[PDB]
């Protein structure tokens, strides 16, 4: 067993969408180059302020496969690390991603070389076949145990975060707005509707663990949680809201407002189509 | 005779602080000037601090209060000043932050002295406590 | 195949720019496909900028009259927008990122540069033009990009162009829509100008595992308030635009017509009328789409949060 | 809540004071709203929550 029981993560990571973006992207052409999905090998940089880990940018290394190991040109990665001196100084290596499952007997030899270049470096896994709804990325420490009186180096699951900031955020809302259609349009109020699906839902799982706390209290579990339970009683007592004549006012000035756009709309279609009938009219029968 | 700028910078500074004491300082603000416009030739930087201190005195007698609480603020994070005098630079700052004009500026201001845990050594660290937490 | 564009075929790339139909038609390359992963990265490095104009190289390939932009990387220049052909400060540079990329499997040549105007709109300035003609006379299959981050921003919608220059001396045709765009009031005249000089690319894009990617994890947590009010259309400058646009459209739809009356046995005039009344609906057509979305979503969310029980 | 409901349900006669508790609730992070004096009335966003009998 490669990963370590009962251990706590040390450190806060905090990871952004173009760590994520990197991952993707190496795994799709080399899955594209040489068939199955083969496993990618890149490294990781960012910022570290003490135990407070930030991996803003992420890019690529070259491994070659002898005697079934995987080693690391870190070479390359020396080469490429002065290269990306010359764009950017305030970016430190923090650690190495993969792709797969779970940690197979291949990593951990990974990691080991990574070890020995920095102090610590940080192990990110990315499942490219998932199924589940959740977000297919761990990321690992280096851990020493003491397994049968040998020293044997383990990984230990890190509870890191999903930071961005104004700019990324605004920019994948719009990719999003661009997914929203295409070339090969199927639909379009499905994917929308299906969005507002999945919010409902996330929504609904918070709520049903909620009352399923309040269930198990009623039943076992701390008789009263405090202040726990109390905001969760006064925000179900502010879920009435309690509309004024002036929000709904305003709420159907909206929806008239949008609804005559749409109208608008509707009756530019019709006209349109009116003068493609007119137009095949005038084929059809008519002259001059 | 070239009076070295320093010895220039020194003067004027002089004269501005025995105006300031007088509380004429019509003039002083015409001598603040003047050791400003020598001001960037000047080497010594303890008479750059000197200077930015009576500086920022000048801008906290005239109506500059916020302006001195910037400067002050910004002479609360030196090194060579005296420690006492750090703090008593950043207590004018804080004085001059509560009595500057109820704006923009002076939230931000409010927001930063915040922040200097030698504010809360001070007796004013309530007032301004109970200020920027909107009482 | 969502995954096909990904695939890369060398000599297929060899054989297009043996044949360089581009040399037989000016208006040759028309589209302009951008993956998710390229532009992210631009957006990223233009926002850090802030207000200074960076600039940086493209990665991709060409297929028909499209042009097709796979990845980027910023390079270490000074004097964007004020040197010409400021790139070459980075050839160096270029070789052995270029070099490295191929090493770990990035087999995508350069396609074309990009670079950020930020506040004052996407065009081609005489400087960018010049750069863009020098990419277009040794490089004849560069496309030039300009983001704007600041508008971006503030508009919530991508503000993104790319462009291609006429040779020296080549006139345009006819067409030439030219959508108006809020740039200063001296950069503004300099961008009629050059909208008059150069030629667009209809941005087309394609959804793909990078997209999905992107789409799924950022609404879940960044949208955990799904509701970000809703409608970021309820600023009166990109709707009203497009509706002003329509308006100025029909309006000299209508003025063709009315002279194309008198003259009997123009079929071309015809043509053309209709062609422009149908774009002119479509483009009414996906903004009316795009509104009722919008109300369909407010309306749910709105629903459920002021009145479920 | 209307500055009537206010005077009746608090035993509040003069509207001054009603003013200084409401600020008073307020700067203590007991309450957080907006005041309507116009049409007297007092508009609360958020607010802490109280107690439960287990009933
Ligand atoms: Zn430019």
């Amino acid at each position: 067993s490669v990963m370590a029981c009962g251990v706590t993560g040390s450190v806060s990571v905090a990871l952004h969408p173009l760590v994520i973006l990197n991952i993707s992207d190496h795994w799709i052409r080399m899955r594209s180059q040489e068939g199955r999905p083969v496993q990618v090998i890149g490294a990781l940089i960012g910022k570290q302020e003490g135990r407070n880990i930030e991996v803003m940018n992420s890019f690529e290394l070259l491994s070659h496969t002898v005697e079934e190991k995987i080693i690391i040109d870190k070479e390359y990665y020396y080469t490429k690390e002065e290269q990306f001196k010359q764009v950017f100084k305030e970016l430190e290596f923090l650690g190495w991603y993969t792709t797969g499952g779970p940690p197979d007997p291949s990593d951990i030899h990974v990691h080991k070389q990574v070890c020995e270049i920095i102090e610590s470096p940080l192990f990110l896994k990315l499942n490219p076949m998932t199924k589940h709804t959740d977000l297919p990325v761990s990321v690992f420490e280096s851990v020493i145990d003491i397994i049968n009186g040998e020293a044997t180096m383990l990984f230990a699951e890190l509870t890191y975060t999903l930071a961005t900031e104004e700019a990324e955020r605004i920019g994948v809302d719009h990719v999003a707005r661009m997914t929203a259609t295409g070339s090969g349009e199927n639909s379009t109020v499905a994917e929308h509707l299906i969005a507002q699906h999945s919010a409902i839902k996330m929504l609904h799982s918070r709520v049903k663990l909620i009352l399923e706390y309040v269930k198990a209290s009623e039943a076992g579990e701390v008789p009263f949680n405090h202040e726990i339970l109390r905001e969760a009683y006064a925000l179900c007592h502010c879920l009435p809201v309690l509309s004024t004549d002036k929000f709904k006012t305003d709420f159907y000035d909206q929806c008239n407002d949008v609804g005559l756009m749409a109208y608008l709309g509707t009756i530019t279609k019709t006209c349109n189509t009116m003068n493609q009938f007119v137009n095949k009219f005038n084929v059809l029968y008519d002259r001059q | 005779k070239q009076y070295n700028v320093d010895y220039k910078l020194e003067t004027y500074l002089k004269i501005a602080r025995l105006y300031l004491e007088d509380d004429d300082p019509v003039q002083a603000e015409a001598y603040i000037n003047r050791a400003s416009l020598l001001q960037n030739e000047s080497t010594n930087e303890q008479l750059q601090i000197h200077y930015k201190v009576c500086y920022a005195r000048v801008l906290d007698y005239r109506r500059k209060f916020i302006e001195a609480a910037q400067r002050y603020n910004e002479l609360s994070y030196k090194t060579i000043v005296h420690e006492s005098e750090r703090l008593e630079a950043l207590k004018h700052a804080l004085h001059c932050t509560i009595l500057a004009s109820a704006g923009q500026q002076r939230s931000r201001m409010l927001a930063t002295l915040f922040k200097d845990e030698r504010c809360q050594q001070l007796a004013a660290y309530g007032i301004l406590e109970k200020m920027y937490l909107d009482r | 195949s969502i995954d096909e564009i990904y695939k890369y075929d060398k000599k297929q790339q060899q054989e297009i720019l043996a044949a360089k139909p581009w040399t037989k038609d000016h208006h040759y390359f028309k589209y302009c496909k951008i993956s998710a992963l390229a532009l992210l990265k631009m957006v990223m490095h233009a926002r850090s900028g802030g207000n200074l104009e960076v600039m940086g190289l493209m990665l991709g390939k060409v297929d028909g009259e499209t042009m097709i932009i796979m990845d980027s990387f910023a390079l270490p220049v000074e004097g964007t927008e004020t040197r010409v052909n400021a790139q070459a400060a980075a050839y160096e540079y270029m070789a052995a990122y270029i070099e490295n990329a191929k090493q770990v499997g990035r087999l995508e040549n350069a396609i074309g540069w990009y670079h950020s105007h930020p506040g004052y709109g996407c065009w081609l300035s005489g400087i960018d033009v010049s750069t863009q003609m020098l990419n277009q006379q040794f490089q004849e299959p560069f496309v030039a990009v300009v983001i704007d981050p600041t508008r971006t921003i503030s508009a919530g919608k991508v503000n993104l162009g790319a462009f291609r220059t006429y040779p020296k001396g080549y006139k345009p045709p006819d067409e030439g829509p030219s959508e108006y765009q809020t740039i200063p009031l001296n950069k503004i005249e300099d961008f009629g100008v050059h909208c008059k000089q150069y030629y667009a690319l209809e941005v087309s894009y394609f959804k793909s595992s990078l997209d999905r990617k992107l789409l799924e994890l950022l609404w879940n947590k960044y949208w955990v308030n799904t509701l970000s009010s809703s409608s970021l259309l309820t600023n009166a400058d990109y709707t009203t635009g497009q509706v002003f646009d329509l308006s100025e459209k029909l309006e000299q739809s209508e003025a063709q017509l009315g002279r194309g009356s008198f003259m009997l046995g123009l079929e071309t005039h015809d043509r053309k009328s209709e062609d422009k009344l149908a774009k002119a609906t479509r483009d009414s057509c996906k903004t009316t789409i795009e509104a009722i979305h919008g109300l369909m979503s407010q309306v749910i969310k709105d629903k459920l949060f002021n009145q479920i029980n | 809540i209307p500055y009537s409901v206010l005077l009746k349900d608090l035993e509040m006669r003069n509207l001054r004071e009603l003013e200084d508790l409401i600020i008073e609730a307020v700067y203590t992070d007991i309450i957080q709203g907006k005041l309507d004096q116009r049409n007297q009335l007092l508009e609360v966003d958020f607010c802490i929550g109280r107690d439960i009998r287990k009933k």
